[PDB]
């Protein structure tokens, strides 16, 4: 595309509330903070098919024609490597929870539905810790939604001004 | 966990006596004396269990080598004397009677832990003390010439 | 009793000056007996070399000690420990944050488009946001000191006008701090409101309040005074200062040893149980002989353990002293006597200073370290945080530095 | 005049006023408190007013150099310049106030303690000493944190003790009544 | 302590000496001595309280003292800030000594220190192999190298180099050959 | 409570305004 | 001077009413709990910070 669609790698694995709220936190905050310049849309296809799911892969160039920042909310990516082999080329920004058992606890505040699944969401942030600094083009280890927004906003702040 | 409520019963029964000037007794004196039997009997045999399950000496491990335990069989063995029948025992021996509040930590291992964190820090203390007494020496040479 | 007749004599009276008791009043029989003029050269050096320099070696050693303590293997992981949980607690602060936004923001957009229980976290989230704003904290600060200044003017004789006006007063900010307790927990749950120290200690105040409200209706006399305790939330003033990370972490550290300190406390309650029931053996009814029984006898076991805890805090211990003296005879033969009183306030007065020195030290320094060690990591973060932001869009105490030495050495 | 005054200021004058201070610091200590009437109190008083006119000397003289509050590193820019002021002032105040004349009594005893003071001087003018001050004063702001918290938890202590005992500590001299 | 006794002169110096009360013949305000010492005498907490009522306002006046009215309500204040001020300034004086021993009262033994080098002077009465079988270019060398055997700051030049740039920082006052008489012994 | 001058014991604390000193109050 | 004021506190009665020696011994713990927080502890804090 002309710029790099938006995909979140989330702590855990995603449609687990966790994950799910404070990437839509993060997305909330993009949607105000580049009103007029940034895009936020739904990608439900398995994106990292990518080489239905076709479809969905000229509507991101579409939306990133016009040199607006697109927002691609991906139910199926929670590994970066999963957009590795895709002509996408995504910016990856990781949100990272730098110690496990405060992860723990946050998923044990969750309700108790939430409670029931919880060593998915352990390996899914430890394989996602794994995973080399280089690949994720931006990290975020904050734990304050000020500090995050405001780094990722000055990234893509200087990402706008390269484009 | 029973020994220990019969170390707080105990502790209870001694602070429930009251002393009076002339070879006066409160009522209730005589009840707190007639409950002192139980308590002697109750720690006796803790001892004999103690005694009869660890060693005496020879172990290595048992009940006279271990510091607390020592305070113990002190404590149940003048309270197996102070019923002798001698005119002397009364003044003393009943005064080793206050070392049963003592037993608490005895039986608490944690209050042990706490006792020696509290004794440990006490030691460097003892210069303190010899410096202590010597200008209380010197100050009560110099009184008692002057 | 307090004479230099004998060797034993003058180091009774020279031990009984070095506690600082009574040390003027044998000055003053030194004035009498001789002249004034000299008496002063051999009790204000006593007093100096005996109270004032042992005291400061005293507290050199234990302070040492105390150092010496903290920096090894067991307290240090123990230290250490703690300092992990206070990380990942502001860990999940923050994050609890985030999902917290979230579900705000994840809650206007269902709406926008149940609907009871919709609208009930709809207004329980606005409580929330209403709770933690740095509005109702000044509205709660500025009510608290309108109840502190009720509780100040409470003098003998006040005005008739001034008791009915304080008697309406404590019950409205009874009822305005039940509406703060209520509001606090309907934003933000039982769950969560008793996660902060402060908020258990007001809910535990609220209900001491509501039950001596409920006592005086029924005793219109008595006053149990735990109304007063709500002028203790005027220390979140400090919350707005710099001082707010030392003070939370002091609180921190004596929570955390709380189970260190209650055991602490009990085995004094223990040594002074055991020294009035060795009162109540020795001198049990026996000062009765000055035709009159003092307060502070040995007779009944109250009277015993306010004697003993008044000889530990060294008050008139060497008028107890000679009470008890004469009561087992006197001068004459009831002198080894006095060993109970110089056991009890040797072993008094240092276990006492050990023990709340101990205390003090202990949990000050951990406050030390925890707010160091969050400034660092703070700053550490910060410094990190920008040498790779920046990558991708292309003194100390005498005490602190002694302590760094002592945990290279322990390493 | 100012250089003159500036020169005036670095003549070994920090000695003599340091031995003038101390020398009336010996005088207050000599002082007869019970015979307000004695000789000793009047030649002292003598001596008290020939320290009185040096430090006003010295006053003056700072008045010239410095200047008095305009502008920044001048005189009443240190507390002790403020304190300095109130020695003198209270000194002069109570000489002009001392008419013998029996009109007003209480007002003297307390200008006249206003000369306690004077020691506070060397604690300015000698820097090792200052340099103590300023330790002491750092503990105390160390401290600071902590003595409020002590003066809270003592008001409410305070305030419980009134609450218990409040109008309760009355009795007669015989114990029946 | 001056500056409190010239206070209790000027304000409490003519209260009359009963020996009923605390302002007796041994405890006046009368002289800069007797002040003093009633400082002293409160400074140790010796009854300062009934002291403070002594000397309160409309107490007994002394014979020759010209005001009728004598001792005031300052007292409160004087005693109370004498008391703190003085325990403060105490406390201070206490943690400066303790602090400035601090090496010394947290001292381990294992870790050598002055101990050590007086018991090396000790050593004087070979002897060294004697020393280190007791032990935790002539004598001033061998002291040099075995406090380095104590801590340590081919690695001997390194150690060298360290020794000599610490020299460099502590050169003596105008010695001609004092550190560096260090470094020729601190060559070996 | 016993008056000014009156014979007392120190730990009575029987020495209403004062303290017993010198076993007079 | 703290013992004749547990003492004044202890005797004390009521309102404008004399003492009653022995009543209100309860009251003891006042002193207790002060002494333990003030002048055992807070004076010890001063100490070590
Ligand atoms: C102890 C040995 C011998 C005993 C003698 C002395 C006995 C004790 C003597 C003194 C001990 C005290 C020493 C130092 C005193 C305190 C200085 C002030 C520090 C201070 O205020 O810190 C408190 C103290 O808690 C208490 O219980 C307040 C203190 C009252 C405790 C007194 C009760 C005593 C007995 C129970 C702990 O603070 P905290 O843990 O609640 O702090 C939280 C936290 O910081 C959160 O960030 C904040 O949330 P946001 O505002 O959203 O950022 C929380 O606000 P919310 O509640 O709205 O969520 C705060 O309230
Ligand atoms: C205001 C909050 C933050 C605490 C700060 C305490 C003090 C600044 C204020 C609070 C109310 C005041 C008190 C209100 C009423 C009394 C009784 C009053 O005594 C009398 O009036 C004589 C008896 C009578 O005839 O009424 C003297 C002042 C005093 C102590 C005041 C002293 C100063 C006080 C304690
Ligand atoms: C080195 C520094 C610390 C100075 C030492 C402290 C001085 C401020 C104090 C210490 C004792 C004081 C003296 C205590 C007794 C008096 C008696 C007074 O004269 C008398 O002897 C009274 C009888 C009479 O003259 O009628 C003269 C001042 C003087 C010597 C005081 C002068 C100031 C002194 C020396
Ligand atoms: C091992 C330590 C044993 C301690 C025993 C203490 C004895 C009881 C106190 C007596 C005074
Ligand atoms: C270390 C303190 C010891 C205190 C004991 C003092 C005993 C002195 C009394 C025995 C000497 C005979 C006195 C008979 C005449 C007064
Ligand atoms: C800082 C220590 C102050 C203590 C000074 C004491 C002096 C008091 C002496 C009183 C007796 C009269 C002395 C006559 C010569
Ligand atoms: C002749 C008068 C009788 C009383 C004399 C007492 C004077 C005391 C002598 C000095 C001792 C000072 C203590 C030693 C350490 C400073
Ligand atoms: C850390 C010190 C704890 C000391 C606890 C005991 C002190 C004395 C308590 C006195 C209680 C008197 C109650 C009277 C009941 C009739
Ligand atoms: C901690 C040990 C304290 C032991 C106290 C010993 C006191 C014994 C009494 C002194 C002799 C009294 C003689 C007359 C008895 C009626
Ligand atoms: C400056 C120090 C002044 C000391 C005064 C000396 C005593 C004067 C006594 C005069 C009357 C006799
Ligand atoms: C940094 C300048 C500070 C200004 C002066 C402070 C003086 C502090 C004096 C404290 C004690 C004086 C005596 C108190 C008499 C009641
Ligand atoms: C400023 C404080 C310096 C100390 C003087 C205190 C005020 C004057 C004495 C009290 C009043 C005497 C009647
Ligand atoms: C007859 C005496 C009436 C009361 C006179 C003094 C009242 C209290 C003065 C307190 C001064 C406090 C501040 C001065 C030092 C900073
Ligand atoms: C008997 C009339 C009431 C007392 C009048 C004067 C008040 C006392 C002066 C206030 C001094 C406060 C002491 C604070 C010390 C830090
Ligand atoms: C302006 C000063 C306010 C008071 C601050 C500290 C006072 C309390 C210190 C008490 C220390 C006494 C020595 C150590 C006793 C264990
Ligand atoms: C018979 C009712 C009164 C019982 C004895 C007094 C109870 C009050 C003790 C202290 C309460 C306040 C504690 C403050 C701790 C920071
Ligand atoms: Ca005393």
């Amino acid at each position: 595309p002309s710029m790099r669609p938006i995909i979140l790698v989330g702590p855990s694995l995603k449609g687990y509330e966790v994950t799910d709220m404070m990437q839509k936190a993060l997305f909330d905050f993009l949607k105000h903070r580049f009103d007029g310049r940034i895009s936020i849309t739904r990608v439900t296809a398995d994106i990292s098919l990518a080489k239905e799911v076709q479809s969905e892969i000229e509507r991101i160039f579409e939306l990133a024609r016009t040199l607006q920042l697109v927002a691609l909310d991906a139910d199926t990516i929670n590994h970066p490597a999963q957009l590795s082999k895709t002509s996408l080329a995504p910016i990856i920004v990781y949100i990272k929870i730098t110690s496990p058992k405060v992860l723990q606890r946050l998923i044990k505040s969750r309700g108790k539905s939430q409670s029931k699944h919880l060593n998915v969401q352990i390996a899914a942030s430890e394989k996602l810790a794994q995973c080399p600094p280089e690949m994720f083009d931006i990290i975020l280890d904050e734990n304050q939604l000020e500090d995050a927004c405001e780094h990722l906003a000055e990234y893509l702040e200087a990402y706008w001004k390269a484009t | 966990y029973m020994i220990l409520a019969t170390i707080i019963a105990n502790c209870i029964v001694l602070a429930l006596e009251q002393h009076l000037p002339d070879g006066d007794k409160t009522p209730m004196s005589e009840r707190l004396d007639d409950t002192e039997p139980y308590f002697i009997g109750i720690f006796c045999f803790e001892a004999g269990i103690k005694i009869i399950a660890l060693g005496f000496v020879f172990h290595k491990g048992s009940y006279l080598r271990n510091g607390w335990n020592v305070m113990d069989f002190v404590v149940v063995l003048t309270g197996i004397l102070a019923t002798a029948g001698t005119d002397f025992d009364l003044r003393t021996l009943r005064a080793v009677r206050v070392l049963r509040p003592l037993k608490l930590v005895s039986g608490i291992p944690s209050l042990q832990v706490v006792l020696k964190s509290i004794m440990k820090a006490m030691v460097p203390l003892l210069q303190i003390g010899l410096l202590l007494f010597f200008a209380i020496l010197m100050f009560a040479i110099i009184g008692l010439e002057f | 009793i307090t004479n230099f007749d004998n060797i034993l004599f003058a180091i009774l009276t020279v031990f009984q000056c070095i506690t600082m008791e009574g040390w003027t009043d044998i000055l003053y029989n030194t004035n009498d007996a001789a002249g004034n003029t000299w008496n002063w050269l051999y009790f204000i050096p006593l007093i100096i070399i005996g109270s004032f320099f042992m005291l400061n070696l005293v507290l050199g050693v234990l302070s040492g000690e105390f150092a010496k303590e903290r920096e090894r293997v067991e307290n240090r992981r123990a230290f250490l420990k703690l300092r992990r949980q206070q990380q990942i607690e502001r860990e999940l602060n923050g994050y609890l944050e985030w999902i917290f936004k979230a579900e705000e923001v994840m809650l206007a957009e269902e709406d926008r488009n149940s609907y009871f229980r919709r609208k009930e976290k709809m207004f329980r989230f606005f409580i929330r946001r209403m709770v933690k704003a740095q509005s109702f904290y000044w509205v709660v600060l500025c009510v608290v000191a309108l109840n502190t200044l009720c509780v100040a003017m409470v003098h003998y004789n006040q005005p008739r006008r001034l008791t009915t006006t304080l008697y309406f007063a404590e019950f409205v900010f009874l009822g305005l701090f039940l509406t703060e307790m209520s509001l606090k927990m309907y934003g933000l749950g039982p769950r969560s409101y008793f996660r902060s120290s402060f908020n258990c200690f007001d809910f535990g105040v609220i209900v001491g309040s509501v039950f001596e409200v409920v006592w005086a209706a029924i005793k219109p006399g008595s006053s149990f005074g735990i109304s007063v305790l709500r002028a203790l939330r005027l220390l979140r003033i400090f919350k707005v200062t710099k001082y707010w990370s030392s003070l939370r972490n002091l609180v921190v550290s004596l929570l955390n040893s709380m189970k260190s300190i209650i055991s602490l406390l009990f085995l004094l309650f223990l040594f002074i149980v055991v020294f009035a029931l060795l009162g109540m053996q020795l001198f049990g009814g026996q000062f009765n002989f000055q035709d009159e029984t003092p307060t502070t006898n040995f007779d009944t076991f109250p009277a015993a353990i306010l004697t003993v805890f008044q000889i530990l805090t060294g008050e008139d211990w060497n008028a107890v002293m000679y009470h008890g003296i004469e009561s087992q005879g006197g001068v004459s033969k009831g002198m080894f006597s006095s060993f109970y009183f110089i056991v009890l306030t040797l072993f008094g007065n240092y276990t006492l200073l050990n023990v709340f020195l101990a205390i003090a030290v202990d949990n000050l320094a951990n406050a030390q370290e925890l707010t160091k060690d969050e400034e660092e990591m703070e700053e550490a973060a910060n410094q990190k945080l920008a040498l790779q932001k920046a990558k991708e869009v292309a003194a100390r105490s005498v005490w602190e530095q002694r302590a760094s030495q002592l945990r290279l050495q322990n390493l | 005049r100012r250089f003159c005054h500036y020169i005036v200021t670095m003549r070994y004058f920090e000695v003599v006023i340091l031995v003038v201070i101390a020398l009336s610091s010996i005088a207050l200590a000599a002082e007869d408190p019970v015979r307000t009437d004695s000789p000793r109190n009047n030649a002292l008083k003598y001596l008290d007013y020939i320290f009185t006119g040096v430090f006003t000397f010295e006053m003056v003289i700072k008045m010239i150099d410095l200047g008095l509050l305009l502008h920044p590193g001048a005189y009443f820019r240190d507390l002790w310049n403020i304190l300095d002021f109130i020695v003198v002032s209270g000194a002069l105040v109570a000489f002009a106030f001392s008419g013998s004349k029996g009109k007003d009594i209480n007002t003297i005893k307390s200008l006249r303690v206003l000369r306690v003071l004077r020691p506070l001087k060397t604690i300015k003018r000698l820097p090792k000493l200052k340099a103590v001050f300023d330790c002491v004063v750092n503990s105390l702001k160390n401290v600071l944190n902590i003595l409020i918290v002590y003066m809270l938890f003592m008001f409410i202590f305070a305030v419980i003790a009134v609450q218990l005992f409040k109008g309760k500590f009355f009795y007669c001299t015989d114990e029946s009544k | 302590f001056f500056i409190y006794a010239i206070i209790g002169m000027q304000v409490f110096g003519n209260i009359a000496l009963d020996d009923d009360t605390s302002i007796n013949r041994h405890n006046n305000f009368r002289t800069f001595l007797q002040a003093l010492m009633l400082l002293f005498r409160s400074a140790t907490g010796e009854a300062w309280h009934e002291i403070m009522l002594s000397c309160l306002s409309n107490q007994a006046c002394d014979e020759q003292a010209n005001a009728t009215e004598c001792g005031s309500d300052f007292a409160y204040f004087y005693f109370v800030s004498f008391i703190f001020l003085c325990s403060f300034l105490m406390l201070n004086l206490f943690v400066a000594v303790i602090m400035d021993n601090f090496e010394y009262l947290t001292r381990d033994s294992s870790i050598l220190g002055p101990h050590h080098l007086d018991e090396f002077i000790r050593v004087w009465a070979n002897d060294m192999f004697e020393m280190l079988k007791h032990m935790s270019v002539h004598f001033t060398s061998t002291l040099m190298a075995l406090i380095r055997t104590a801590l340590e700051i081919t690695k001997q030049h390194q150690c060298d180099a360290e020794l000599r740039k610490e020299i460099s920082v502590v050169w003596a006052n105008l010695p001609q050959k004092t550190l560096d008489l260090l470094v020729p012994p601190h060559k070996p | 409570c016993k008056g000014k001058g009156a014979k007392c014991s120190r730990l009575m604390y029987d020495c209403c305004t004062g303290s017993c000193r010198s076993g007079k109050c | 001077g703290w013992p004749m004021v547990l003492k004044h506190s202890v005797d004390a009665t009521y309102e404008e009413q004399g003492p009653s020696p022995g009543y209100r011994m309860e009251l003891s713990i006042f002193y207790v709990v002060y002494f333990v927080v003030f002048p055992f502890f807070f004076v010890n804090i001063f100490v070590a910070l």
